[PDB]
């Protein structure tokens, strides 16, 4: 299975500590050709996830930055676990700005 | 662990008197008791086991009794080759134990 | 008639093994299982170790674990007690109890018949 | 906007399977833990998946009107599952007791017992070496139901005709069957996999009942 | 010439189907069950606040 | 005359219960495990990003 | 009232109309 777990969180900034205030999880697939290029061949992903949801064309770039291609990696072993893969391991939340729907 | 008690550690009667030793456990151990005897200088011999069967040899006046956790033996209208050394020993568990030890010497 | 013949007990000052044997005269191996139980000085009796007829069967008491050894061979009827590392406190007159006979194959854990005694003492 | 907070607690049924690394809950989502995970008894051996910040654990715990035990609880990313420890040797076991019965005959016959039970009508082959419990992982529960159940049975029945003999003999039959069994005598490490049906014994019960009748006529 | 004493063959199942499908760690409709009893439960679904 | 031999009858079952549970497409147990460990495999549960 | 509960796995009366039937049969015979 070769998809993007595009997340996106709307956080709250309150006038001292942060709070969300909802996050979309979505999977993603991604295109023949980004598998047989980058996936299979170099090992790699691209940043970005071009994709149709709700009737509409979406795409989305990893921690809202330009375009590239992460290095796939292998996921950390838990217990009775497959061999997996994920390019990032963390996510990207918004920075702090004081009073700010980011 | 099981533990034996044989109380009382020591007793006296004569010829022909009745004697009873009591021995306990630390947990019901379901008749699987067995009463041991040593005359002065001679090997144990098995008197009693399964806390009431008798084997061949055995005078009849000796019995055992009791259940769970409490097993006496009786000795009735006892004779000169019945003053000993009394051990109660228990089979039930692991490991096996052996009682503190009974005697009864002739006044 | 059943003789009870042990040997191998002497004065052996702490720290390595002994080997003590038994041998049956009357009571028949691969028939009866076998057992040791010792008797301190100023103490009561106390079980040790005991074989099953054949040998498959082995239980110790729960003060040699790890340090004794017990075996037989129904060939020549002699009974083996190995001990390894016997401390002070196994001093003891060790008798090679027999296990009473009841049914044709089972350890009753109960003792019909015992051996005179062998010193067995460790002094230092 | 607007925000809502309601936090809950709810009384659930938690259940898990051997090996015991993890357990699930009654609201279907799983704990990556072991129930007897802990630090008294030597319990930090078990596999847990948490780091050990998000675990904690409490002695000496009273519940709450709404006898002090311990308490072992934890933070999950989602929720705080908490459950009381337990010694993982006794709380559980991997053999269930099947049946009790009263009069079991053994007898050896083309070097197998044939552990025959009129009362259930069944009979088991099981080889002639007694199967020890050590190879039977956390089957210690196993020597102490048979215990009881025996004497239980030994008290109500047979203390009046019959005497037991020595320890209760434990022997694996065919199927997946352990039988522990303790002889009477008249007055006068691996998990083992049991099969789906007793059919199969049932059937050599019958065919031996049978049998042993035509083939003495 | 004796003959063959009649036998009671009384039910008999290793795994009753019960226990059977409790065996699973997780139980379909009991924890579908659960989970929607939560709002019913934990929350009210016919109080309407207007304002 | 002769004696009817001895017979074994040894277990048999087309369908053992490993098989007739691994006979459904799903099973809840084992999507629900993958599910929730998904965050764990592949997002890291514990790290906090302060700024 | 009450609702009874069938144990399945009739193979417990298959085997007993099956030794009930060699039964009578031998014991007739």
């Amino acid at each position: 299975m070769y998809y993007k777990d595009v997340t996106v969180s709307q956080v709250w900034f309150g006038h001292r500590y942060s709070q969300f205030m909802g996050i979309f999880e979505d999977r993603a697939p991604v295109p023949f050709e980004e598998v047989i290029d980058k996936i299979n061949a170099k090992g790699v992903c691209r940043s970005t996830a071009k994709y149709v949801r709700n009737n509409l064309e979406t795409t989305a770039f990893h921690r809202d930055d330009h375009e590239t291609d992460m290095e796939l990696k292998p996921a950390n072993a838990a217990t009775r676990t497959s061999r997996g893969w994920h390019t990032t391991d963390l996510k990207y939340n918004p920075s702090r700005v004081e009073a700010f729907h980011r | 662990v099981i533990w034996m008690t044989q109380s009382p550690p020591s007793l006296s009667a004569s010829i022909g008197d009745t004697v009873t030793i009591t021995c306990r456990a630390s947990q019901g151990i379901s008749n699987s008791i067995a009463w041991y005897q040593r005359r002065p200088g001679k090997a144990p011999e098995l008197l009693v086991y399964a806390a009431y069967r008798l084997q061949s040899g055995v005078p009849s006046r000796l019995s055992g009794s009791g259940s769970g956790a409490e097993y006496t033996l009786t000795i009735k209208n006892m004779q000169p080759e019945d003053f000993a050394t009394y051990y109660c020993q228990q089979y039930y568990d692991n490991p096996l134990t052996f009682g503190g030890g009974t005697k009864v010497e002739i006044k | 008639e059943v003789q009870l013949v042990e040997t191998g007990g002497g004065v052996v000052r702490p720290g390595r093994s002994l080997r003590l044997s038994c041998t049956t005269s009357g009571f028949s191996f691969s028939g009866s299982a076998m057992h040791w139980v010792r008797q301190a000085p100023g103490k009561g009796l106390e079980w040790v170790a005991v074989i099953s007829h054949d040998g498959n069967i082995i239980q110790y008491h729960d003060s040699v674990k790890g340090r004794f050894t017990i075996s037989r061979d129904n060939s020549k009827n002699v009974l083996l007690l190995q001990m390894n590392s016997l401390r002070v406190d196994d001093t003891a007159m060790y008798y090679c109890a027999r296990d009473v006979w009841l049914l044709p194959a089972t350890i009753s854990y109960a003792f019909d018949f015992w051996g005179q005694g062998t010193m067995v003492t460790v002094s230092s | 906007y607007g925000t809502t907070v309601n936090c809950i607690v709810e009384e659930v049924d938690a259940r898990s399977v051997y090996p015991y690394d993890e357990f699930v809950l009654a609201t279907g989502d799983f704990v990556y833990m072991s129930p007897f995970y802990g630090y008294r008894e030597g319990s930090h051996t078990e596999h847990t998946t948490y780091a050990a910040d998000r675990f904690k654990q409490v002695d000496g715990f009273y519940a709450r009107d709404l006898a002090p035990t311990t308490r072992n609880l934890l933070t999950t990313p989602k929720f705080t599952v908490a459950w009381d420890w337990v010694p993982k040797r006794p709380s559980v076991c991997t053999m269930t007791k099947w049946q009790e019965v009263d009069e079991m005959l053994r007898s050896e016959y083309g070097g197998s017992f044939r552990f025959s039970s009129d009362a259930i009508s069944t009979t088991f082959t099981t080889n002639l070496t007694e199967y020890p419990l050590s190879r039977v992982d956390l089957g210690d529960c196993i020597g102490k139901d048979a215990r009881d159940a025996m004497d239980r049975i030994f008290a109500r029945r047979y203390n009046a005709t019959h005497i037991k003999v020595g320890q209760p003999q434990y022997y694996q039959a065919n199927g997946g069957f352990l039988i522990a069994y303790q002889p009477l005598l008249s007055n006068t490490v691996e998990r083992i996999k049991t099969t789906s049906s007793i059919e199969f014994a049932r059937l050599q019960f019958t065919y031996n009942h049978i049998q042993r009748h035509v083939n003495d006529m | 010439i004796t003959m063959l004493e009649d036998h009671e063959f009384v039910p008999l199942e290793v795994y009753t189907r019960h226990e059977i499908k409790d065996s699973g760690l997780l139980d379909y409709t009991e924890v579908q069950r659960r989970n929607q009893l939560h709002d019913l439960r934990f929350a009210d679904i016919d109080t309407v606040i207007h304002a």
